[PDB]
RNA sequence: CUCGA
């Protein structure tokens, strides 16, 4: 159920690689398609993991 | 034999500055005043051996000593 | 501690659901090369060579 | 539109208007080698700076010097078409005009003795081809860039981790482009320390005493003096209020009549404003407040005695009494604050053991050169040549530009050497960082990391190659014989041609080129590595360097990288990113002037970006240019937040500038993940070029730029009409206005047919134009391997259903129908190269003969008279291609065989077969045979007719070069002569060579006829010169390796279908192995009869979140629905006004689409050619972050009478029933991949054991067994199977008397283990026993 | 060194 939330609900709260949580979240999901900046913010976590 | 090698290498150093192209042994024997098979004989003695621990890619796990096939063994079908 | 061994092989694996739990596929051109002295020992016993 | 774009107009869904087009994608490789060859008198790039830095060198005694004049690059001896054949470096010989002068001995400055000026050859340099591919030893090599630390200054700080309880220690480095690395660092005792070149630690003021500073000037440079006054035995200090700010008032602060401050007082700022208000000049202070102050000067006893105290000594009451005794009214003290102005230098000046200059250079000498007793004359020279020499230290105008900026200076130009003002500035800024003003920097800022391209690294290797001969020629000029010394003999071609050929061919950055695509060729040149010399490594790089810094936006792509061990180290350059003149990465932006987004473009670096506020590319826009949404989102100072319209200074160019070029080909990248969308761009780089190309139905519009700029197609330089099309050549007649006034106006393109790539795949250029059609400038005339009408096309598209089908697509497996195998959709072509080389043994030479011992007629059927296989003969595994026999020295014989060879008369000679055979499991066709031979060796019959055919082809190709060019030249003559002199039949009925003889009257037309005549006269002789040169290149004997008689090379041609095992993959990172090739009637089919070509698996979507493939599937289904509507309207042959009624309705179905195409201006014949290319499906563009929404797919599916949901009701193939739910069916662009199963399968029973260890070899081409590593030895220990473990150590691998007994036992029919000690154990015994350590058994 | 799991 943690990965169906990223297909209908919003992406929760991404975190920049300093460890601090970014304030504004990714309010768009993978069905509606991400933004340009919301896709660049979503690469810190994937490259870290 | 070191003198015979070094005369060839000094003449082959001069021929590159003179002509501009790398000298073939046939035109090298004209300068050396020697038979051509003699010059082909002297150009075989050199090239001191490769170390068997050198890496043949750019790696450090594959040395040259892991590629040398043993040939003295009798075959298990021929035995 | 670990050597390179004879009678060995290497190939790409693929799924097949017609098998049973104790079976596996094998190519013909691989089992012809792994079982070569067994093939010689069976060909000499029947007088075929 | 153009004329070549009027076939198959790709329908665009993009909504943002583009202001800048995609630049030339190979700009960093070509524009950085042009600044290495071309002569530059003023900027000093490339070879000219490398010559002018070293030269002029002089003699040792100062009686001569070598002056440098100029250099010159000669013509290459061979072209690139034969350097890939003979296996030689495609290079150019480098020559240089050198001037040796002799200065007279007795003369004061006497130059007039002799001037010797001669041209000297020195090595070669490898040239670059027209794509950035160096040709080294026949194999095309590509040098990638590098991303390293920029020279300059660098303030760093560990966050903790050295000492307990915090105490962050701010260190400070100085990184030069070449030289030692001066370093400063603090200590938990708050001292300062110097580490020259990462040696042992040293007190930091010992580098200040070496600069001829006394300990009075050192305290003057760093501190701030507080003057005291003693008049009529009063202790009154001076006080400015700015110094005393935030201390404890341990006494009473007074004025003449107003006590300004309380006691025990935390002195607030309002106290300081009130003390500033009236006056503070002289404040009476207690004596004990002086006890605790360090002195500044060297107060001596002026009358009689010696000094009372020197500098940096604390004033006590007795010393103050002595100073009042001798008489002093100005006592200076250092303003030492506890929190704002620390006494770091004052604490360093006591732990410092030195006192003088000549006793401080000795300490640097004993740090850097320990164990050598120092003298002064060698102690001065070490500290001089360390930092302040013009050859041993160099910041080289980038370190100076980045050095003056961190210290906040003004100048940019500066000397490459250091100074005695830079080190004090570095120490002052470090102390300021320690106090609390200023901030520490970071290493992952992309204005702190340069790009170091090919022309910058080859120059640094060339300078080392120059110094390796400067060292010899510097001492040659003091050996004597300065009378008859022409300067050619001193310089040898050994070291420079060693260093340059070492770099081009053995570095970590001169790597092999991936050539199995047009894409994979072009994204290997825009690759920014971070490894190599002067960089990181794969065992010393943490999580900090591999991370995506926020200044990677628009310069280096975040989702294009490998995923192995070097995941963050190999970066990839973005689309629009350019390289600065220094080396940093700049990216374009649009200016915002008063809320009007204009169209002038500015390139901004990484340090200039973080000062403005820059909008996104997704910001909305009206006609004339105004932000419509009134509150935009932006980036500023590495963070992102909302902003207003008037505040915004810049805007992004387009939505493609964040991704790379290899990732902007993925459609619907905005919908995917970031994990799977990485492997969707790593696996697009490995697609094998198929048999016939096929366009992608759903692209991103970037397919057009990558095919043209990759240099794999044939583009027209000038425009005109096509005169003749063959399958090999294309002759184009130039238009009139695009001609030059001394030419014949015919361009001839020679396409390259079936050749070999580096990954052993095909390369083949087919023409795509027809006979007699116009061609404009910059069109695509010949599609290469994976191109299709100028569009990049890697794989082929086919029907795809998402349903589980009897487990045959279980865990990312693929079930493929038979019509993919039948219609030759995925069958690739591989071309191998086999070589048989006949060397010279000492027991007579080897020979290539058709006679072969112990082999019958059944293998010599395809060998010819001379022993080499026929061209075009179909071979199999094991058949003989070149019959080569080798002499064998006579051996002893076992006695029973000696009995057998006396019973019968069989006596095999000293001949022995070692011929070349096709490796097993390979079919093919011999399509090319090349024969090289040494000089002085008689050629065979085949080696003669090969050379005769080459002579015939070199005759015919140059004759047809001359014929058509002369035929165009005569019509160019006729075009002037007919308009000038109207003789329609006098020009015709004459001999056609007597047109140059014919003469128009005295006009300029006759002058241009004479120009064409002299052009013909040049053409008649350049053909003869080229024919003689090609004849001398062909008929000459070939150069060879020493000890080689002749070399045969045989080129097979393997064709490969798809099998169960061949890795197939889509564009969204969904891999797969083909599991079963069904019959046609077993696949699920819809209610119209069409079967489904691939049944994929639907359980791979929710675990990975790549929902790009579902949308690509629906869009492909819409595109093929339109393309079948047009096919139905063409098969009925209705009209042409009906196609204009429908295709026009298909080309505008967005909301705000960028392109507007109308078929009113299309002629009634071009619409038929357009609809003939849309019969297979209407191609649809969908840009990266400007995609087609979900409403547009449903608005497009309703045009071609398709279900809106995208799922249809499939029937089963086997049982004939229909499924319960509807099933998604559409089109997905499926690729093939280079990991075929024919090159992975391998099996081995016995053969080719190793030399020392006597365990079998490793490698499929080596015929070796797999490794039974200790990870499996533990797993066999855990099962308890000890008898399988005893067998897989002794009798299978390592014994010598064990294998050949087990083989007899197995062939005999008795499986019985026979053990023995391994041979690898009693080599360990001999290698321990050779250390003088007695090891035995008992 | 580049690539694959």
């Amino acid at each position: 159920a943690a990965q169906i939330r990223q297909l209908a609900g919003m992406r929760g709260l991404m975190a920049k690689p300093d460890g601090s949580i970014i304030e504004t979240p990714i309010t768009a999901n993978f069905r509606e398609g991400l933004n340009v900046l919301q896709y660049f913010i979503s690469t810190h976590g994937a490259r870290k993991g | 034999m070191i003198e015979t090698i070094n005369k060839l290498n000094r003449i082959s150093r001069q021929m590159l500055q003179e002509m501009g192209r790398e000298p073939t042994p046939e035109e090298l024997a004209e300068r050396m005043l020697m038979p051509e098979d003699k010059i082909r004989k002297v150009l075989k003695i050199a090239k001191e051996p490769i170390s068997m621990e050198t890496p043949i890619g750019d790696d450090e796990d594959s040395h040259l000593g892991d590629f040398i096939e043993d040939t003295t063994l009798e075959l298990p079908l021929d035995s | 501690l670990g050597k390179r061994v004879d009678y060995s092989g290497r190939s790409v694996i693929t799924v097949g659901p017609y098998l049973r739990l104790h079976q596996c596929g094998l190519p013909k051109k691989m089992a012809l090369e792994l079982f070569k002295p067994f093939i010689y020992g069976k060909l000499e016993l029947r007088g075929l060579a | 539109y153009s004329y070549t774009e009027k076939k198959r107009i790709r329908k665009d869904f993009g909504k943002r208007p583009q202001v800048l087009d995609v630049p030339y994608l190979l700009s960093i490789q070509l524009d950085s080698f042009q600044k290495f060859i071309e002569q530059d008198p003023e900027g000093q790039y490339g070879l000219e700076a490398a010559f002018r830095s070293v030269f002029p060198i002089q003699s040792y005694s100062g009686n001569s010097e070598l002056q440098y004049v100029s250099y010159r690059l000669g013509e290459p001896v061979f072209d690139v078409q034969e350097c890939q054949i003979r296996g030689v470096t495609y290079s150019a010989p480098l020559r240089v005009k050198l001037r040796l002068v002799i200065y007279e001995r007795e003369a004061p400055e006497g130059t007039v003795k002799d001037i010797k000026e001669q041209e000297v050859y020195m090595g070669e340099i490898p040239l670059m081809t027209d794509n950035g591919t160096f040709v080294i030893n026949g194999t095309e090599r590509v040098i990638v860039s590098q991303l390293h630390r920029s020279p300059g200054v660098f303030f760093d700080s560990d966050k903790g981790k050295t000492h307990s309880s915090g105490k962050v220690l701010y260190n400070a480095r100085i990184i030069p482009y070449r030289g030692s690395w001066l370093d400063f660092e603090f200590d938990p005792k708050d001292n300062l320390f110097v580490r020259i070149d990462r040696r042992r630690k040293l007190p930091a003021t010992i580098i200040l005493r070496a600069l001829n500073y006394t300990t009075e000037q050192i305290l003057d440079l760093f501190f701030e003096k507080v003057i005291f006054e003693i008049r009529d035995n009063k202790l009154q200090m001076e006080l400015v209020p700015e110094r005393l700010r935030g201390e404890t008032a341990s006494f009473d602060i007074e004025a003449n009549g107003k006590v300004y401050v309380e006691k025990g007082r935390r002195i607030t700022a309002r106290h300081i404003r009130q003390l500033e208000k009236d006056d503070v000049k002289l404040i009476e202070v207690p004596v004990e407040y002086i006890a605790g102050k360090v002195v500044a000067k060297d107060y001596i006893d002026e009358s009689t005695g010696e000094l009372i105290c020197a500098a940096n000594m604390e004033l006590s009451l007795d010393l103050l009494a002595k100073l009042s005794q001798s008489g002093h009214k100005r006592i200076e003290t250092l303003f030492t604050n506890d929190l704002d102005h620390g006494p770091y230098i004052s604490e360093t000046l006591r732990v410092d053991p030195t006192n003088d200059r000549l006793s401080a250079l000795v300490e640097i000498y004993r740090m850097m050169r320990p164990g050598e007793p120092p003298t002064r004359e060698a102690a001065e020279s070490l500290f001089e040549n360390l930092f302040f020499s013009e050859d041993r230290y160099d910041l080289s105008a980038v370190g100076r530009m980045k050095f003056n900026r961190s210290l906040l200076r003004e100048e940019i130009e500066g000397s490459g050497i250091l100074s005695k003002d830079d080190i004090i500035d570095v120490m002052k800024k470090l102390i300021d960082i320690r106090n609390g003003k200023g901030e520490v920097d970071d290493i992952d800022h992309l204005g702190n990391r340069r790009i170091r391209s090919v022309g910058e690294m080859a120059e640094n290797q060339f300078r080392v190659g120059l110094v390796r001969v400067e060292r010899a020629v510097k001492e040659r000029l003091s050996l004597g014989d300065l009378d008859t010394l022409m300067p050619q003999d001193m310089i040898n071609a050994k070291p420079i041609s060693a260093a340059v050929k070492e770099f081009f061919g053995s570095s970590q950055l001169s790597q092999f080129m991936d050539q199995n695509n047009p894409l994979s060729e072009i994204t290997h040149k825009r690759r920014i590595s971070a490894l190599g010399p002067g960089g990181l490594t794969r065992e010393r790089a943490g999580f900090e360097v591999r991370d995506v810094h926020p200044t990677h936006y628009g310069r280096v792509c975040p989702i294009e990288t490998p995923e192995g061990p070097n995941i963050g180290l190999i970066n990839s350059l973005s689309v629009y990113a350019q390289t600065n003149e220094y080396g940093f990465l700049e990216t374009p932006y649009r200016k915002v002037t008063d809320g009007v987004v204009t169209d002038e473009i500015h390139y901004l670096s990484a340090i200039e970006e973080g000062n403005y506020v820059i909008a996104q590319a997704n910001s909305n826009l009206d006609e004339e240019g105004h932000f419509v949404e009134d509150l935009v989102t932006c980036r500023s100072k590495g963070e992102s937040s909302l902003f207003s319209r008037d505040q915004v200074d810049y805007m992004d160019v387009s939505t493609q500038q964040v991704v790379s070029v290899g990732a902007s080909l993925i459609p619907f990248l905005e919908h995917d993940d970031a994990n799977r969308a990485l492997m969707g761009a790593n696996m697009q780089r490995q697609a094998v070029p198929t048999l016939r190309a096929d366009k992608p139905l759903v692209g991103t519009g970037m397919e057009r730029a990558v095919a043209v700029d990759s240099g794999v197609t044939a583009v027209a330089k000038r425009g005109g009409v096509v005169q003749y099309v063959d399958a090999s050549r294309i002759v184009i007649k130039v238009n009139e206005d695009e001609m030059y006034p001394g030419e014949a106006g015919i361009d001839i393109y020679n396409l390259t047919k079936y050749t070999r790539s580096n990954q052993n795949t095909c390369i083949n250029q087919m023409p795509c134009v027809s006979l007699g059609e116009p061609v404009e400038r910059g069109d695509v005339l010949a599609d290469g391997p994976s191109t299709d009408l100028g569009e990049l096309a890697l794989g082929q598209n086919m029907r795809v259903a998402f349903m589980p089908w009897n487990g045959y697509n279980f865990e990312d497996s693929i079930l493929v129908s038979e019509r993919v195998v039948q219609e030759d959709r995925f069958t690739t072509i591989h071309i191998q190269e086999l070589a048989c080389v006949s060397r010279d043994t000492k027991l007579g030479p080897e020979e290539i003969t058709a006679d072969i011992p112990n082999v019958g007629e059944a293998a010599l059927s395809k060998l010819d008279e001379s022993g080499i296989v026929y061209i075009g003969a179909e071979v199999t595994g094991g058949d003989i291609l070149v019959g080569k026999v080798t002499p064998k020295g006579e051996t002893q014989l076992t006695p029973e065989e000696k009995l057998l060879r006396a019973i019968f008369g069989e006596k095999a000679s000293d001949v022995k077969d070692s011929s070349l055979r096709v490796p097993n499991g390979v079919s093919g066709t011999v399509i090319d045979v090349q024969v090289f031979t040494r000089d002085g060796v008689e050629k065979d019959k085949r080696a003669l007719e090969i050379e005769e055919m080459q002579l015939k082809q070199a005759k015919k190709d140059l004759s047809e070069e001359l014929q058509i060019l002369e035929a165009g030249l005569f019509s160019r003559i006729r075009a002037v002569l007919v308009a000038g002199g109207v003789e329609a039949e006098k020009l015709d009925k004459l001999p056609r060579d007597r047109w140059l003889e014919l003469g128009l009257t005295d006009e300029e037309k006759q002058n241009q006829l004479e120009q064409l005549a002299e052009q013909y006269d040049e053409l008649k002789h350049e053909f003869e010169k080229k024919l003689e040169a090609k004849r001398r290149k062909i008929t000459q004997g070939d150069d060879l390796a020493p000890g080689v008689l002749k070399i045969v090379k045989v080129y097979l041609a393997v064709k490969r279908r798809i099998q169960p095992g061949d890795k197939m993959a889509g564009r969204h990172g969904n891999k797969g192995v083909i599991s079963k090739i069904n019959p046609i009637e077993d696949m699920p089919y819809d209610e119209n009869g069409t079967p489904v070509d691939i049944v994929l698996n639907p359980l791979g979507v929710p675990s990975r979140m790549n929902i790009g493939q579902i949308l690509e599937t629906h869009l492909g289904m819409a595109a093929k629905g339109i393309g079948d509507k047009i096919n139905a309207m063409l098969k009925q042959q209705q009209e042409v006004a009906k196609l204009r009624e429908f295709i026009q309705r298909a080309y505008d179905l967005g909301a705000d689409v960028r392109q507007k195409v109308d078929l009113s201006t299309f002629s009634d014949e071009e619409v038929m050619r357009l609809a003939e290319n849309l019969r297979k499906g209407m191609p649809i563009a969908t840009p990266v972050f400007d995609g087609a929404k979900e409403a547009e797919i449903k608005e497009l599916l309703k045009l071609g009478d398709l279900p809106t949901s995208g799922q249809i009701r499939l029937y089963d193939g086997r049982t004939g029933e229909q499924f319960e739910r509807p099933v998604t069916v559409g089109y997905m662009y499926m690729l093939k991949l280079n990991h075929l199963v024919d090159d992975k399968m391998h099996a081995r029973s016995t053969g080719s054991y190793s030399l020392v260890t006597q365990q079998p070899l490793g490698g499929k081409a080596q015929f070796g067994g797999q490794r039974f590593g200790e990870m499996e030895v533990w797993a066999l220990e855990a099962y308890g199977a000890a008898y399988t473990l005893q067998e897989m150590l002794t009798v299978k691998s390592d014994d010598v008397n064990g294998r050949t007994k087990m083989y007899k036992n197995i062939v005999d029919g008795n499986h019985q283990m026979e053990p023995g000690m391994p041979e690898s154990f009693n080599v360990l015994l001999k290698e321990i026993r050779s250390l003088g350590i007695n090891i035995e058994l008992e």
